[PDB]
DNA sequence: ATCAATATCCACCTGCAGATTCTACCAAAAGTGTATTTGGAAACTGCTCCATCAAAAGGCATGTTCAGCTGAATTCAGCTGAACATGCCTTTTGATGGAGCAGTTTCCAAATACACTTTTGGTAGAATCTGCAGGTGGATATTGAT
DNA sequence: ATCAATATCCACCTGCAGATTCTACCAAAAGTGTATTTGGAAACTGCTCCATCAAAAGGCATGTTCAGCTGAATTCAGCTGAACATGCCTTTTGATGGAGCAGTTTCCAAATACACTTTTGGTAGAATCTGCAGGTGGATATTGAT
């Protein structure tokens, strides 16, 4: 119903990635970092979303919840605070 | 529609340690996440402990050992002291 | 009938011993649960909460604020060696990071 | 009479101080939301999201990237550089056990 | 006294490699392996059941647990085997 | 007849059922859960023993030893991932020399 | 007693780890690292031992202690 | 007299020890260390022998893993020689 | 890149010690035949929130130019760390007692389970309360070209 | 050894979005009584471990020599940061349907419970047969003199 989504990884822009690196303390950035970062992100996101949906399907739901994501993130060895209830 | 949470207790503790300080709702959410996280860590470690020792009962002893296994150093000693105190007072 | 007293006031606690007991029963952690277990656990949960709130309140006032926000919690956790260890794989939403610039990056 | 111009690095350092002091999300929300929906759409069609689920995903993703960039930065510096490069990212992820 | 998966691991060994044996130490590693994966799957299935306020671990929690814990092809393959076994059993 | 034989399995369905009932996992355990779990466990065991058996005979040994399990596991990307934080005692490591360390 | 972990022992560990050349300062550095690790693991192992009211550290005590290090050890069950 | 060039034997030792699985630390000093450290946590401890061997398998796998990462750090910096700073970068990125 | 010379790695061998496989006894666990209860799924349905779009304003992404300074390449030697011979001492391997833990069994006092009934702390929503976000302006460390 | 151009710091202000307090019903904790499970004290008993003693082998400590790796010094091309114009699309705030969570109620398919028999898996010695300790020869590298 909405316009088919395509090529949205490019929404993670060069200046956004630059900001993320800055918060991470990075002063200077190779031109090739941007595509590398997109790839790394896509993989992380795919994996987390993959697991979240597995929780959503298991519950016979159509709506991914915040807790689905919180549990999904455990497979990445990450505990996310702030999204219960 | 009724949802329980640790919010009122976290706020009571807050007023104890910083009587004139408040807390945002998002921060309260991080605290509720924290309490639930540690609850499951301690409870799970105590459960595995009881099972390793073929006891069907989680007692304060399993809780104490789980706490020593999960917490670093000084934090562990301090927590064990609080818990031991609460148990002795309670049983009195 | 004797006048009710909470297990929490009996143990000298703010955190809810009865609720902790119920949560222990329904998490299938063991087939039986000792009388002191929920008390000890409520007391540890309460204590750790006090520790994080103490440090976070301190950051809040070192920033001229009367209200703790996620940032204060993050500052509290990451500047304390043991909390930082305990919560090493935890992400605090809206926490940001510690101000830290590597010395080699500073100007000449 | 020439216009004033900071030297390379000065503004970069200013930006580091700026974003390390703040906590706002650094990726634009609506583009991030499109990314999440595109990816999820490829696992199961017509999914809906709680609003907070999208925000949970964005908090976890930005925390992850900033952490990776801290490690990456250490790798670049180890090699006597100041500029992060793909091999820095790859070493970080290898030692982290992601690769 | 003490139980182990040794005779079952040895039966599987004989199906896949009829003339091959296994040292005591290697058998100890196989037993560790089976207990480890048992606890991962059983534990994940349990937390899943609880997350959904169900008191029963069924094969559906096992299947979902397997999808959460195993990578890729191993996941698809394990799920097919589990499903086959339940179907044969229920016959 | 045993439940294991009804399921086409070698792994013990009854033992798995009992271990689930008494491991404090849930109040109840469905009839298909131990069948499913025993089958998953059997499948992974066969996968590892197949590969380790191959290494064992590529070293001309009739008996699988921990080395062979380590070789089987680390040379398979999925097994290696599943077992990424596991130490196999007396397994050693994969022969691996970084190319830059070689002469010429 | 930490000096009982000799230079050639450490060097053998490095070789198995694929290292061709080794700084003189590695041995002390490695000893420090080893010590920390051993301390942590042993501390938890004994915690299990104490919990069971035993005086004897068992292999399984060690195996369980190693889980806190996020390490799973196969072969001692 | 014959003399191998620096590096040749090193490489040979790498092939040798990567092919083998034997414990690389001497048993008695390791055992002595374990008992010493154990003293600071609880008095009058005994050890099962297999507990000591469990501790040694774990310690050696840990160290071998750490050296692999350490080596990757040395090589990153265009060296072939591992240094304390390599170990320290490795442990920092591991979260140790 | 040759030969010649040299050292080490790697099948392949045998004999036999010992590690694995086979065997048989037997508690303990699984199976079995019946009986009984109950979790959760289906079928509802109310009613949150979610999807999507709208408009408008301005924050920010993009693309360009240009040059400062970074990374990459190169050179060279001081001194680190490898390789090797020698001979001592620490570990290894094997023998022997015996003290002291684990591991058990019985059996009651004490602990915990769990239903029933009663009370009150916790919640949701309403009503109050107030920090601090932005907004404005001036002071003030900092930067870079002179 | 300055200034001009900038960015950043620091009070001070107020309104209202978000936080805290108030209110009152009721879900769940608590008090009470009865049933069931368990912990540990006492009295065992083998059997792991610790202590001790001993010889000897091979691994290590040490000292020597020098190959070649690291780090310093140097040079330069072109990448990446800084800054500016342009104009898009994100943000913000609100609308409009309606998908799909949740809340209820009913009631079997599936699960537990229990008494008892049957089957099996763990154990420890016997019987089998693999690996391994050394030994040899061929394949394979390495090193140095040209
Ligand atoms: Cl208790
Ligand atoms: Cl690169
Ligand atoms: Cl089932
Ligand atoms: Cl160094
Ligand atoms: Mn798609
Ligand atoms: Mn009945
Ligand atoms: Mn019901
Ligand atoms: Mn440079
Ligand atoms: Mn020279
Ligand atoms: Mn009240
Ligand atoms: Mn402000
Ligand atoms: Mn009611
Ligand atoms: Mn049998
Ligand atoms: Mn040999």
């Amino acid at each position: 119903h909405r316009k088919v989504l395509r090529d949205n990884i490019q929404g993670i822009t060069k200046p956004a990635i630059r900001r993320l690196a800055r918060r991470g303390g990075v002063k200077r950035i190779s031109g090739l970092i941007y595509e590398e970062t997109r790839g790394v992100l896509k993989v992380f996101l795919e994996n987390v979303i993959r697991d979240a949906v597995t929780y959503t399907e298991h519950a016979k739901r159509k709506t991914v919840t915040a807790m689905d994501v919180v549990y999904a993130l455990k497979r990445q060895g990450r505990t996310l605070y702030g999204f219960g209830g | 529609s009724r949802k329980e949470s640790y919010s009122i207790y976290v706020y009571k503790v807050l007023k104890q340690v910083h009587p004139d300080t408040g807390i945002s709702s998002k921060a309260m959410g991080i605290m509720n996440s924290f309490v639930n996280d540690i609850f499951e860590r301690i409870a799970g470690k105590a459960s595995r402990l009881a099972h390793y020792n073929k006891r069907s009962t989680i007692t304060s002893r399993e809780i104490q050992t789980a706490v020593r296994l999960l917490l670093p150093g000084e934090l562990a000693k301090h927590a064990v002291s609080e818990g031991t105190k609460a148990v002795t007072k309670y049983t009195s | 009938r004797a006048k009710a007293k909470t297990r929490s006031s009996r143990a000298g606690l703010q955190f809810p011993v009865g609720r902790v007991h119920r949560l222990l029963r329904k998490g299938n952690y063991s087939e039986r649960v000792g009388a002191g277990a929920p008390v000890y656990l409520a007391a540890v949960l309460e204590y750790l909460t006090a520790e994080i709130l103490e440090l976070a309140g301190n950051a809040a006032r070192d920033n001229k604020k009367t209200r703790i926000i996620p940032r204060h919690l993050q500052l509290a956790i990451r500047n304390d060696e043991e909390l930082n260890k305990l919560l090493g794989r935890v992400t605090i939403a809206q926490g940001g990071v510690l101000p830290n610039i590597q010395a080699v990056l500073l100007p000449k | 009479k020439k216009p004033h111009r900071y030297r390379p690095g000065t503004v970069a350092l200013r930006e580091i101080r700026r974003y390390q002091k703040s906590t706002e999300l650094l990726i634009r929300k609506l583009p991030f939301q499109r990314l999440v929906r595109e990816i999820a759409q490829d696992f199961k069609t017509d999914l809906r999201f709680q609003s907070s689920a999208v925000m949970a995903l964005q908090e976890a993703c930005e925390a992850y990237l900033v952490g990776l960039f801290e490690d990456t930065n250490l790798c670049a510096i180890h090699a006597k550089r100041v500029t992060i490069m793909p091999k820095d990212i790859q070493l970080a992820r290898r030692i982290r056990g992601e690769r």
